[PDB]
């Protein structure tokens, strides 16, 4: 508790944020119990229905905020349309790095492709992880921002990769002792947090890499995977977003 | 800081000369706060105002919090730098006064002070002369 | 590993574009066989319609695999040598070859690009003798 206080004074973003929230959204209240809110801290329980102008703005600040470091508890939750969100509980038996080679995360690209492609279609790919050290090892979590599917199809895919079979064999090259029960079913179904907004007494996932499959409405079966490079030069915190269809790098597809 | 704290609370206390010469405190009492049983609605004679240094502590605090954000909201933006250097200036002579609201001694002159915007006079000497109202248990 | 290179262009005959694919070790007639698929071919045509190429064949030429090359930086006589354009790393799988990723290559500038784009440096860093 005293680090939010230590924060608070050697930090002048600190205090940008927290006039900006004490003054610019003091007029865009929203009741707890509504939904139309989409940015939430749960530091004092504020539920916020930001328009895209106050995004933005919390966006970079935010972003600010964590280039210096320091602590946020920030969330949001999914609406009618919305990204793609997911979590692994991958409790490995044993906490030993098990280095996440690109060619492993495009094997993950390339199924989870696969899993998607028999449904709507008309790519950014973000993997950040857990920063491990700790009992039952890391957690992987990955966003699909680009595209406004949020509906039962989500839950559909969901349980499409849970019999997945490719994934758990992916995670066995790594040494993974729990090939299924990681993805949890409500990956998609509950409210996120943006990125640097960590849990209570937990470090924040860090990104490791990203990629930039061309979506492609000729074939059904191909997969193609290209990479990002200098993701550094954005504002990670905005691109991450998945109420930001107005996003620089991304698209709203 | 007489005059700000007259503005914020000019209705719980007033002050008048008694016969002995000695300025006296007395304050209008609200339910929900603690004090004896049936007074409420009522004025009592209080020999040190207690509840004021409290508010001058804390409450007055706030407001000194506002000017500090103020302050540094317009040392955020680009400016020239002999204003920017004016404003460090102001801030770096501002907050030494910050910590003066808690010292004893100032927190005393400022009630001797403040005794006298408080003052309302021919106060004592109208206290309850009208008979037709009657101090009860409940108001 | 893919490497892509392209003429400068502003020329008559328009450019030329070179691919190289130093990964395997099959020059045979199985590259003639290659070659003759590739001149029915009309995907490739096809992609170069996508470009404005009015010719679609004769581009490739039938020796394409049987006549000696020059190394990186070797130029044509009066003109100009080929510089690089770009590289992918589309991985190759021996089971389920299906995997058309085209991977980003990274880290092309900081090699030995003369050493590795070598058709008989078989012990190149970037490449490797498949």
């Amino acid at each position: 508790t005293i680090q939010l206080t230590a924060q608070r004074k050697y930090l002048a973003e600190v205090q940008a944020l927290e006039t900006l929230l004490t003054r610019e959204l003091s007029v865009f209240l929203t009741e707890p119990g509504s939904k139309k809110t989409n940015i939430i801290n749960r530091i004092t329980g504020k539920t916020y229905a930001l328009p895209s102008t106050e995004l933005l703005r919390l966006y970079e600040h935010l972003e600010q905020c964590r280039k210096q470091g320091a602590l946020m508890y920030f969330l949001e939750r999914q609406g009618t349309y919305s990204g793609l969100m997911l979590d692994y509980d991958l409790k490995l038996n044993t906490n030993a790095v098990p280095p996440l080679e690109p060619p492993a995360l495009s094997r993950l690209c390339h199924r989870i492709f696969v899993h998607i492609k028999n449904s709507s279609v008309l790519i950014h790919f973000f993997f950040t992880l857990k920063p491990e050290v700790v009992q039952g090892k890391y957690g992987f979590h990955v966003l699909i921002p680009g595209l406004k599917l949020a509906a039962s199809t989500k839950k559909s895919i969901i349980g499409s990769l849970q019999h997945d079979a490719t994934v758990q064999k992916i995670l066995h090259e790594q040494g993974v002792t729990n090939p299924e029960s990681c993805l949890d079913p409500h990956s998609a179904s509950v409210p996120s947090l943006l990125y640097g907004s960590s849990k209570l007494n937990h470090k924040p996932y860090q990104l490791k890499t990203g990629f930039e499959l061309v979506f492609d409405s000729s074939d059904p079966d191909y997969i193609p995977i290209h990479q990002i490079k200098n993701l550094e030069s954005y504002n990670l915190v905005s691109e991450l977003s998945l109420t930001n269809e107005q996003g620089s790098l991304v698209r709203p597809v | 800081i007489a005059k700000v704290i007259y503005a914020m609370m000019g209705n719980k206390f007033v002050v008048d000369v008694d016969s002995n010469g000695k300025y006296v405190w007395f304050e209008f009492v609200l339910p929900g706060q603690p004090m004896n049983q049936g007074e409420i609605w009522k004025w009592r004679k209080e020999v040190n105002p207690d509840e004021l240094h409290i508010y001058i502590s804390e409450n007055f605090s706030r407001v000194m919090d506002r000017i500090t954000e103020h302050i540094k909201y317009h040392l955020s933006q680009p400016h020239e730098s002999n204003i920017l250097n004016y404003y460090k200036k102001l801030l770096k002579a501002f907050e030494r006064s910050k910590s003066k609201i808690f010292n004893d001694s100032f927190k005393k002159g400022v009630i001797r002070q403040a005794e006298f915007l408080f003052r309302q006079r021919s106060f004592i000497q109208t206290l309850d002369t009208n008979p037709h109202l009657l101090g009860v248990g409940n108001g």
